[PDB]
């Protein structure tokens, strides 16, 4: 059991990636779907929604650099919105490399949701994703090793 | 700390304190930390001109956690030394999270001072530790000329009639006992009109209290005020007594005449008791 | 009783026999108001200074309705507006009432400077059309600085 300062969030805030974890196709291209719904069930009607993004290193680590370009600012509309970000772009200098061979390491974005219509606030945020050079990874289900 | 509308500007101005054993001289490294509001960032292109400058007083600054960082070589023991930057905000939030002002010695983490401030303006100001505070709205009133001939007699009625404002009467400052910050005025009561609920009696010698950043307001010491004003606040430290005045913003303070009369002339006194008899005959 | 909440309520239930143990399926019980009015309430508020304390009224009515909040606070916590009439303890806020679209909602500010250690109850009252009903919402104050 969790002893901290809840504060009881008014709305729960959802983000669900296109695709889990980024790949070849994806560097380029990256869709990234944010969805915010009451507790009573009723989607949020408008609410503005401020999305941040960064790099990190590893899981353990609490703090890393981040852009310094957006800051892409979307309305919320019947309970749902979505934007694209793209890699290419965003490293860059920023990053000071830019490659998907240059950074292989976890990617975190922080989604900060207000309501237009009446003060309210509520944040979420993705642990990381990781560009890969290969992709996935294999593993036996249910097959014993042994030959008859 | 102090923020200003005059993009919106923010200025520190700090200081260090000496000891009784230190000659003053300066300070030892320390990094100066600002808390920032959540949703709102600095400009960074107007952060610059501190590094880039030919007389360096700092070293470099950062931006971590949603905070500005910047290191000091040495504070100033004679006088603050100001940093100004600009700040571009974005609308939000749920609720604001007191922003803090700190600054501490590189050498000991251990012992940091904090300070709490608001970019938004201040509606209520100055809560005291000893008399328990009790506001005090911080807006600014202003007290009408000496000896303003008429204009006008029938507009007195029309502020005192007013339901912001509760006792319209005459009194007598006596003793003033400056700051910090009360200015109590302590005064003597000749007349009352309302003298709405709760308050009563006569002759009591009551003081209302005004903040030292209003010049305008300034009594003079045995010189009777006709003084119209909002509800007295209740208590204080003291659990009895029970009914301070507050002498908030728009109050109405004018010059009573005592003396000649005819002062050119003794018309205006007439025009004032006109008000009082109207008021107390039918009222509001 | 339900408890009243604007929160959807998952109740659950685990049963023990000499079968064995039985976890029963979580029933949602939906809590569900057309007008009501909800707080931050944000956690902790430090003493000495003033507090947005941002709230926001809802509608679900489909036609469009006019709505009034007053607050009343007990001794003691500075308010910038005053009188309080016509009872001593209630605190009139002067509300005007301003126009809330159908299937829309409205922002609602009090600037409040606690003086002294909570907690503290803080009403809040909502007069409308379509009915009226009032909250009442605990706030607890904290100390400037700290040492251990
Ligand atoms: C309340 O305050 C006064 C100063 O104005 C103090 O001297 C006195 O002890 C107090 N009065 C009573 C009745 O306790
Ligand atoms: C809130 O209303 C309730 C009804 O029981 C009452 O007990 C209490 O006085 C109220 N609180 C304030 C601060 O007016």
């Amino acid at each position: 059991f969790e002893v901290k300062e809840y504060v009881l969030p008014h709305f729960s805030v959802s983000i669900e990636p296109e695709y889990n974890f980024i790949g070849y196709k994806n560097f380029k291209n990256f869709e990234i779907t944010i969805k915010a719904r009451y507790f009573y069930n009723k989607v949020v009607t408008e609410a503005d929604v401020y999305i941040t993004f960064g790099i990190r290193e590893d899981l353990k680590d609490d703090q890393k650099e981040m852009m310094q370009t957006a800051m892409q600012n979307t309305m919320l509309i019947n309970g749902i919105a979505q934007v694209t970000f793209d890699s290419e772009t965003a490293v860059k200098e920023l990053s000071y490399y830019s490659l998907e061979d240059l950074n292989n390491k976890y990617l975190y974005i922080a989604v900060t949701v207000i309501e237009s219509t009446g003060g309210f606030s509520e944040e979420a945020e993705i642990p990381g994703i990781k560009y890969v050079l290969s992709p996935y990874k294999l593993n036996l289900v249910a097959t014993p090793l042994f030959l008859k | 700390i102090d923020t200003q509308d005059i993009y919106k500007r923010i200025v520190a101005c700090a200081s260090y304190k000496p000891s009784r054993e230190e000659s003053s001289s300066g300070s030892s490294h320390a990094v100066m930390d600002i808390s920032l509001p959540t949703g709102i960032s600095a400009n960074e292109e107007d952060l610059k001109a501190l590094v880039e400058g030919v007389d360096q007083l700092f070293t470099d600054y950062q931006i971590k956690d949603g905070h500005v960082i910047l290191q000091l070589n040495s504070i100033p023991s004679s006088d603050f030394l100001c940093v100004r930057f600009r700040i571009f905000e974005l609308f939000e939030v749920g609720f604001l999270s007191p922003a803090t002002f700190t600054v501490y010695e590189y050498h000991r983490p251990d012992k940091q001072c904090t300070m709490f401030y608001s970019t938004s303006n201040i509606k209520i100001q100055k809560v005291c530790e000893g008399a328990a505070c009790k506001c005090v709205e911080a807006d600014c009133g202003q007290m009408q000329e000496e000896l303003d001939l008429t204009i006008s007699a029938e507009t007195r009625k029309q502020t005192a009639c007013k339901p912001e404002i509760a006792y319209a009467y005459k009194v007598s400052i006596t003793s003033i006992t400056v700051e910090n910050v009360f200015v109590k005025y302590k005064a003597t009561l000749l007349d009352i009109y309302k003298t709405g609920e709760a308050v009563a009696e006569k002759d009591s010698e009551i003081t209302f209290i005004k903040k030292v950043t209003c010049t305008n307001a300034e009594l003079v010491k045995g010189r009777q005020y006709l003084i119209m004003g909002k509800e007295a606040l209740q208590i204080k430290y003291n659990f009895s007594f029970r009914y301070i005045y507050p002498l908030d913003s728009l109050t109405w303070i004018e010059y009573w005449p005592r003396d000649t009369t005819c002062s050119s002339c003794q018309a205006f006194l007439a025009n004032l008791d006109e008000f009082a008899e109207d008021i107390f005959l039918n009222g509001c | 009783a339900l408890p009243d909440s604007l929160t959807t309520w998952e109740i659950q239930g685990v049963g023990i026999s000499n079968t064995g143990i039985c976890v029963a399926d979580t029933v949602k019980a939906k809590v569900f108001k057309d007008v009501f009015l909800e707080m931050n309430i944000p956690y902790s508020v430090v003493r000495g200074e003033q507090i947005q304390l941002k709230g926001t009224v809802y509608n679900y009515r489909t036609s469009g309705m006019q709505f009034c909040v007053k607050m009343s606070a007990v001794e003691g916590i500075c308010t910038s507006e005053s009188p309080v009439i016509d009872h001593q303890g209630t605190k009139s806020s002067k509300c005007v009432r301003q126009k809330v679209e159908g299937s829309s909602s409205h922002l609602v500010t009090f600037t409040v400077l606690p003086l002294e250690i909570g907690l503290h109850n803080i009403n809040f009252s909502l007069e409308t059309w379509f009915g009226k009903e009032i909250l009442v919402k605990t706030l607890r104050v904290v100390p400037e600085g700290v040492k251990r």
